[PDB]
């Protein structure tokens, strides 16, 4: 991530604001509907629309992304805890992170149309790619 | 399916291929810069504003979504609708089929930005099936 | 596969010790790409490389994967039908992402190269890269 | 990033390569062109016939770049900063192609170093060849 990329990410996440958990839940609901194979990682969740488990998990996902935005210079240090979870414990297939990052970009573009510029789109794709690389590491 | 087909076709009548096409192709060239390699004759692609305002990009992007609109009317024969385009992208342009999925994913993002709450998750999921089929039909000649 | 390419791949396949190559390929896939262990956590101890390569169920399942490969080697003009049943198992029941089919097909090529050395010529490898591509695609047919 | 055990396996594997680096790098290219003919379109100016002086020479340049990366495992972005600009900005190589070249390199090394190409070294070299790819696909 370049200085211009970091600047776009911090700016875009500021417009998100208090809607992070709300957007993180939608991005999950978009993932599960568009890519049903991702459902196999949440067999204990009820994945119907309006499920409290999908709402709850979307908040934890958005909280993790906010932690990553505030620690853009040290993503491995800010996400070492979740990297151990998704790699050793959960063994999530790396293809799935591309599916979630796409679902997040679709959600952000849907709610922030005027701020979702091509320059920001490119920066957010590169941020979500770095976040994934950290979680797929180890 | 039939109910998915009817919802996807009804939503497509509201899409202005003119703009959505030029934005989808421009965003592909910006977000995934290695695809500029195939459009170097288009001229100035050095900046984001240059790509988005490039007249040939806006013009080509309209043709891509027109080709997309043609596949929309043949959802039960995407392999035959794009058979000529598959030969062009595979035998002549040598575009890696991974990029068809990239363009289809950018198109979905462009639709989500231009329609907001109307681009529901259920509707997005149906459109992901189309862009997966279009990308597969365009990658048919590689197999 | 052309007739000449098909004749070269089939003749080389007659030298392949399927039991050794199959267990090594599936073992190396589990060691190099550890997220694939998620689908074989029933096999027992995969906690280290030597455990995976000496796990008796990994050597047994690899022979089955290469026998399926050998069965596909007899039907080079009909991979989609030879693996139609297997494509639906990995898709609708096992939910294996089709990216992993090419990952295993590529590991198999590396395993063939290590096991045959100079006789695994680049020309022969290209022919085998065609087969693993066709096998991976035939297994991903029931996803699309 | 590469672990301490990863770096040791890479340094050991490349040590067994030794004076065959330029020779293995040319074979990996020839394997890539034969297995993945779409990669040829990046070298339209090259004679791509078997035993080509251009393919032989470029493989030596590729092998030298990998050697510089093995010797600078702690700073791959800095050691390959010039090559990252060339591949991403000047050439604009599709990132899928780096997976094909890495696979071709793994096949070349496994063919020539069977006893040393253990699963542990296989995993380390793949992790290594992927970091080099990420460095050269950075600045995109
Ligand atoms: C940027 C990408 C991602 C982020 C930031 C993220 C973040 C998180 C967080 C914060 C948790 C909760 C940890 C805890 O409560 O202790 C979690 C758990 C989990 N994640 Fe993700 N994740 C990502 C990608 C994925 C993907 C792509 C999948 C699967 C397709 C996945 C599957 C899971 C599962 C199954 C859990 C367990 C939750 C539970 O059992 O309650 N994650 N992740
Ligand atoms: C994914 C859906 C796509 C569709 C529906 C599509 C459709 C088309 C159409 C209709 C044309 C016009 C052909 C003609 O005028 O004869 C075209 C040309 C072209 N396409 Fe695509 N395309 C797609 C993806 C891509 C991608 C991903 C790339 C590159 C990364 C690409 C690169 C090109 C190029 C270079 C041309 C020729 C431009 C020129 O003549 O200067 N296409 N495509
Ligand atoms: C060329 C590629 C592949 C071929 C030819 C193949 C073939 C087969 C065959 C024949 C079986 C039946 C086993 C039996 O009946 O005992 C099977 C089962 C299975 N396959 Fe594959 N497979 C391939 C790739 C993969 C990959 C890449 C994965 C996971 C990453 C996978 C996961 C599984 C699992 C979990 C089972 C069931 C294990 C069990 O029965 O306990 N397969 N496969
Ligand atoms: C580990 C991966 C790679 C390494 C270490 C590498 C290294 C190099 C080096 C050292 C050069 C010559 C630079 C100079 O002469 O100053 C070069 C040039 C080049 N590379 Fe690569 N490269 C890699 C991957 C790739 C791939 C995957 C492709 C295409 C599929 C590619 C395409 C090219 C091209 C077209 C040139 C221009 C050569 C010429 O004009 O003579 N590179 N690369």
């Amino acid at each position: 991530l370049s200085a211009a990329d970091k600047g776009n990410v911090k700016a875009a996440w500021g417009k998100v604001g208090g809607h992070a958990a709300e957007y993180g839940a939608e991005a999950l609901e978009r993932m599960f509907l568009s890519f049903p194979t991702t459902k196999t990682y949440f067999p204990h969740f009820d994945l119907s629309h309006g499920s409290a488990q999908v709402k709850g998990h979307g908040a934890k996902v958005a909280a993790a992304l906010t932690k990553a935005v505030e620690h853009l210079d040290d993503l491995p240090g800010a996400l070492s805890e979740l990297s151990d979870l998704h790699a050793h414990k959960l063994r999530v297939d790396p293809v799935n992170f591309k599916l979630l990052s796409h679902s997040l970009l679709v959600t952000l573009a849907s709610h922030l149309p005027s701020d979702f510029t091509p320059a920001v789109h490119a920066s957010l794709d590169k941020f979500l790619a770095n976040v994934s690389t950290v979680l797929t590491s180890k | 399916t039939a109910e998915e087909k009817a919802a996807v076709t009804a939503f497509w009548g509201k899409v202005k291929v003119d703009e959505v096409g030029g934005e989808a192709l421009g965003r592909l060239l910006v977000v995934y810069p290695w695809t500029q390699r195939f459009f170097e004759s288009f001229g100035d692609l050095s900046t984001a504003d240059a790509v988005m305002n490039n007249p040939k990009v806006k013009a080509h992007g309209k043709k891509v979504l027109d080709s997309f609109s043609n596949g929309m009317k043949h959802l039960d024969d995407l392999k035959g609708t794009f058979a000529a385009l598959s030969e062009l992208h595979c035998d002549k342009l040598h575009v890696d089929p991974e990029n068809f999925k990239l363009l289809g994913n950018v198109l979905v993002v462009v639709l989500a930005r231009n329609f907001g709450k109307e681009f529901t998750p259920v509707l997005q999921a149906d459109f992901q099936k189309v862009v997966a089929g279009v990308a597969n039909a365009l990658a048919h000649r590689y197999h």
